[PDB]
DNA sequence: ATCGATGTATATATCTGACTCGTGCCTGGAGACTAGGGAGTAATCCCCTTGGCGGTTAAAACGCGGGGGACAGCGCGTACGTGCGTTTAAGCGGTGCTAGAGCTGTCTACGACCAATTGAGCGGCCTCGGCACCGGGATTCTGAT
DNA sequence: ATCAGAATCCCGGTGCCGAGGCCGCTCAATTGGTCGTAGACAGCTCTAGCACCGCTTAAACGCACGTACGCGCTGTCCCCCGCGTTTTAACCGCCAAGGGGATTACTCCCTAGTCTCCAGGCACGAGTCAGATATATACATCGAT
């Protein structure tokens, strides 16, 4: 006779537990190794050195950005009677914005 | 030769004078720079940096007496008409504020 | 103690319904 | 190796004192003098290197020439690296069981080489993984004469290689023991008349 | 091998669960690597162009600002 | 040996003459300094336009007066100006 | 009998009538009466003349905004699998513009 | 009389059919005029602003496209 | 004295260089302006310039008319992405919408 | 009254070298008269951002380059490049 | 008549999925 | 209410040329001399006009010396606005009895008189509907000689008040009917005295 | 699949009225020639980034079970659409008329600029104590009684 | 509602590195004066924006009809959450080495600057034909049947 929680209420405790933080989601070895292959993929095969405090700026706005995306699509989902997320949520949320994510 | 004072200090404030009278001419922002225009806008620099760290009301919550960018973003995402100045501005070592919609709670 | 502006620190203050 | 050969041409062209250029690229001779002679050198460096550039575009050179560049300019300017000297013991024939046997363990390797007549080769070789394309830009160079127990080694930054190259080099040639000598200096001419004349 | 999947399958999760997510689709751990690729193609290629207009070939933390500013996020702490 | 300037100085007096007890790490005077060094950008950013339109060739203090009365949102603007005005009334006494 | 059609099927020539048609679709005059309504509130009491160039200005602003921000809306309106449009709906897509609205 | 009910019913109805709107609500006509008019007070408090400045007592056409631009959208074709 | 040659003649350029250089001058965004930077300048706007107008073109004639009036601006620069991206902060002055109709309004 | 300069001649010099047989009305001579005055504003408004950057007190013929690449989208940019270039070697032959 | 430049006259292109 | 009396001050002040303005304010006399000690005339005059703004902010104003100091603006120059005269056909209680027929049917209108002791009243009118407040920039004005069976009116842009206006100085005075004569300028004293002395 | 009813794209006049091309004329391009001064370009140098390596370990991978939400189908009722008779005000031309934008003169305070102080702000430096981790109990929720 | 059973927190404790001063020092504010000059102020003109005035008619308002979509109710079923375990690379030091920012001296080109033109672009004017109605219709489409 274990102990299994609702299915749902961890995570209220992994959201309270995170958005208290101020610490970074993603590693910075794969994060530095998906930010390395793109300068292979727009600077013709020369490898540009990037200063280690660079990676943090992007490790920064990467995070920065993309959790208002989720959460922006997680509030189209809830005006959507529905409590999940889904791929047209985000695919709405990204459209809702025009060119301002893009430039 | 007399004795020099500041062009802050005779304006009797805190950002320095000197320097944007320096930043707002060799910025090339206009081939002149009127007199009084260094000491409007270190005013307004002033009121502004005066009205973020007012933050000091977020860091008695945490009960740290240094400042670190966690109250930072608490005060500035949670005051409106210096969120809306900030608003498409992140901050580095962030968080967001603690958010959670209605409908996610249970009974 | 210096400064102590006289403003109202008050909300988010949600736009797109009211106020 | 589309268009990184022509950006590899561009940027090791721009390593080069803007009043040598004339000699290395009539040295070099893959692009004909005529098409040299609608070439501005009052340009910038940059501007210099980017016409001759797209002149190598629509000649269309892929590999060779490129790594001619390569040695050429460290044949004119070696003092530009830092040489290790290998002490050993106990050339169509030597270069192809070279090219057989580096292949051994890294597969997408690029090897070539260049025959002086004081018995000198110079090997230049850019290094790969049998994953990942092989890199121009973190090169090791082995210059080693026929009549010496004595080779020459460019330690590039990528380190642990240098064994299997050692080895395979020893292989390759009629030797047996491989040494490292303690010294290095980053002028080649240095250790080599001492270790000619020594 | 693989370089898109550092990005990992708890590690969106991670993101969900900060920005006030209860529950996700099994989906959206490989469709969002989509918009985070892109959204780093639209720096960096402007990043590369920056510290490659100053004849340089580092990537200093000056040219993600000035390149972030650019597309319209401006990131505090880097100056 | 070169040197590169901050507002790291000036921050940390006017934070004195608001919270006298209180401490600020370096990523605080980080995010303090580039604000600044955003918001003095943006505010003479607008004000050369503006001159710009009215074809004047100079920027006095009423340019950057209609720049904080334009450029800063809502009752903030309301205060920022009248720290402004009574701020230059006391270069004109010395 | 009289013949009416089906709803809807009015509405779809409307649309095929009204996007290729360039016009204004906010008459002048109440128009003009809503902006000068608002100079005596932003001017403290005295008014201001309007260059009659400068109220078709307003007169395209207000479309460019207005017909953008109901077609997002009936947009997302239609990711929650409704053919009417709903005042959540325009709330939503008031809401995931950032601040680029009012900023 | 009232003067915000200018934009009148069918006029809102038109200008969603413009856009591609079947079918609009009975509570549209308050939530459209609502946004209409805080746009308009985000626009013409710029605009006023800067005829203020240039001590001018008419707002030219410039001087609206100039508050639009610093807005956030130009409007081309008027100078 | 000299040739009246124009600096738009020494590239074959149909916009104007000195009026360029006179605006970046005057317009103060530098101190000094180089002599390249006018020539640049006024090709880009030449090839925008024509890149816009010959796609009003074709949607001028698939109307059958000649004269091109705002809405065939419209209608050809948001009908591609390689000009739609540029322009997404731009209202166009009586420009109308694309012909757009949703997935699912249409009947059956 | 006196003198309000345009680009209302040269739409209409590079529309007769496009189309020998299209008009354009007064609106549309407003809206590309609009439209070279704001990319050409957005532009130089880079490079002098890119001038402020690298320290360098002028904008020359190089900085426009990175400008005209960092705006234009993609495969646009490029075009613009091969325009460029081969204006400004005409330039510099001649 | 030597204009029609040398591009790719193409879609919308719409974004939002990729592409 | 409060914003636009202080506005309007400050709007017909800003109208006066830079040497006068001490002299009206001493016509006005609304604030003191002591308050009026810190008019800095040495800058531009909107400083001047944000001072006396600030300066009538501080009494608390009020309609009835704003109208005050624009009447003595008429009364020190009448040469702005374009006089008309008229001619009337058969005095300590007209100035009661003419603020009975404006307000007949125009309700929220704001009406005011000074005299000068020749019978010249000068009356000040601010046109505006019952619906909303009246606007004090469109304000007409009306001298009238009691003596004198002639009458000077500006009457501004606001039409479908001059019938009204007129009408209500024949009902309020002792005369039965109203002439409009068909010379008019906007040089009042001048015309003053051009039906007399003929 | 008809056929009746209904928009509509097509088409010959016509009557514009916005092009647009003409035309002097200037005021802004353009040669011509300095100059100084900012940027190119060698040349060195130290710093900090990449490259490995060992070794922990805390996350990932996977799996598996179960249940709680998405979707589908179905009633039902209303709030929408839609024409219709009306009525009202938007827009039509037309007339003042006038406030007020613009345009010239003409000063005159005033900001650029050049030099000599000279100290305020900046790069190392160094304590030290505010804070980053345990830790152990002392709490608050919560899932099935 | 209770009760074990987890998360959490908090009072206390220890170690440590990044803040807060400290201190030399040096280059950029500052005083002081000169001098063009940008714009402030005053005055004049003409033009477009406003206030009517009638009118006339097309759209707005209300209303009656009616249907189909939004919503609530089952239901069901299966995809995702929550542990358990088990693998595995992220991370932390740690060494190194050398590529390359970052500085410095020096040296040309070149662009600001001033004349001296002088003519491409511009503000007026006239003749328009490219559209804007306007019949009308020939044909497509909706919808009962």
């Amino acid at each position: 006779k274990p102990h299994r929680y609702r299915p749902g209420t961890v995570a209220l405790r992994e959201i309270r537990r995170y958005q208290k933080s101020t610490e970074l989601l993603i590693r910075r070895q794969p994060f530095a190794r998906v930010v390395r292959e793109i300068c292979l993929l727009f600077t013709r095969g020369v490898d540009y050195r990037w200063q280690a405090m660079a990676l943090l700026a992007l490790q920064e706005a990467a995070e920065a950005f993309l959790v208002h995306l989720l959460e922006d699509a997680y509030l189209c989902s809830l005006h959507a009677r529905r409590v999940t997320l889904y791929p047209k949520d985000l695919q709405l949320a990204r459209r809702l914005r025009g060119l301002q994510g893009e430039g | 030769r007399a004795k020099a004072k500041t062009r802050s200090s005779r304006a009797g404030l805190q950002f320095p004078v000197g320097r944007v009278h320096r930043l707002l001419r060799k910025g090339n922002y206009s081939e002149r720079v009127g007199a009084g225009a260094p000491v409007y806008l270190a005013a307004v620099l002033e009121y502004l940096t005066a009205e973020i760290l007012e933050a000091g009301n977020a860091a008695r919550d945490n009960k740290k007496t240094r400042i670190i960018p966690r109250h930072l973003q608490l005060a500035i995402r949670n005051d409106e008409e210096l969120n809306k100045l900030l608003g498409r501005v992140t901050i580095a070592q962030g968080g967001v504020l603690p958010n959670i919609q209605a409908v996610l709670l249970p009974k | 103690n210096v400064r102590r502006t006289k403003r109202i620190r008050l909300k988010p203050l949600e736009y797109w319904r009211g106020e | 190796m589309d268009e990184v050969i022509v950006e590899y041409i561009r940027r090791t062209v721009l390593k080069i004192p803007r009043d040598e250029i004339m000699a290395v690229l009539q040295k070099w001779g893959f692009l004909s003098e005529a098409q040299l002679q609608t070439i501005n050198f009052r340009q910038t460096k940059e501007g210099i290197s980017h016409s001759v550039a797209q002149l190598c575009e629509e000649s269309s050179a892929d590999l060779k020439q490129a790594a001619l560049l390569d040695i050429i300019y460290n044949h004119i300017y070696p003092n530009k690296r830092v040489w290790s000297v290998y002490h050993m013991n106990k050339f169509r024939d030597f270069k192809k069981k070279f090219r057989r046997q580096i292949q051994s363990a890294l597969i997408n390797v690029t090897i070539n080489f260049r025959e002086y007549e004081d018995n000198a080769i110079w090997i230049r070789i850019a290094w790969g993984t049998p994953y990942t394309k092989p890199n121009q830009y973190k090169t090791s160079y082995v210059v080693y004469h026929s009549q010496t127990p004595y080779v020459f080694i460019s330690a590039s930054v990528l380190r642990s290689n240098l064994p299997l190259l050692c080895q395979a080099m020893v292989v390759a040639s009629n030797y047996h023991d491989i040494h490292e000598m303690e010294l290095r200096s980053h002028c080649l001419n240095s250790l080599k008349d001492i270790v000619f004349k020594r | 091998r693989d370089n898109i999947q550092g990005i990992t399958k708890p590690a969106i999760r991670r993101l969900a669960r900060r920005g006030g997510v209860k529950r996700i689709s099994g989906l959206i751990y490989e469709e969002t690597r989509g918009v985070l690729k892109v959204f780093l193609e639209n720096v960096i290629r402007d990043a590369v162009t920056y510290t490659e207009h100053a004849k340089r070939k580092t990537v200093t933390a000056m040219d993600v600002v000035y390149a972030l500013k650019r597309q319209g996020r401006t990131l505090y702490g880097f100056g | 040996r070169s040197r590169k300037e901050s507002y790291s100085i000036y921050v940390y007096k006017v934070l004195k003459q608001v919270h006298p007890d209180t401490g600020i790490s370096s990523k605080a005077m980080g995010i303090m300094n580039s604000f600044v060094n955003d918001i003095f950008e943006r505010i003479a950013g607008e004000a050369s336009r503006l001159a710009h339109y009215n074809k004047r060739s100079t920027i006095t203090s009423r340019e950057i007066q209609t720049a904080v009365r334009l450029l800063l949102p809502g009752e903030l603007a309301k205060h920022a100006v009248s720290e402004g005005t009574k701020a230059v009334t006391k270069y004109t006494s010395s």
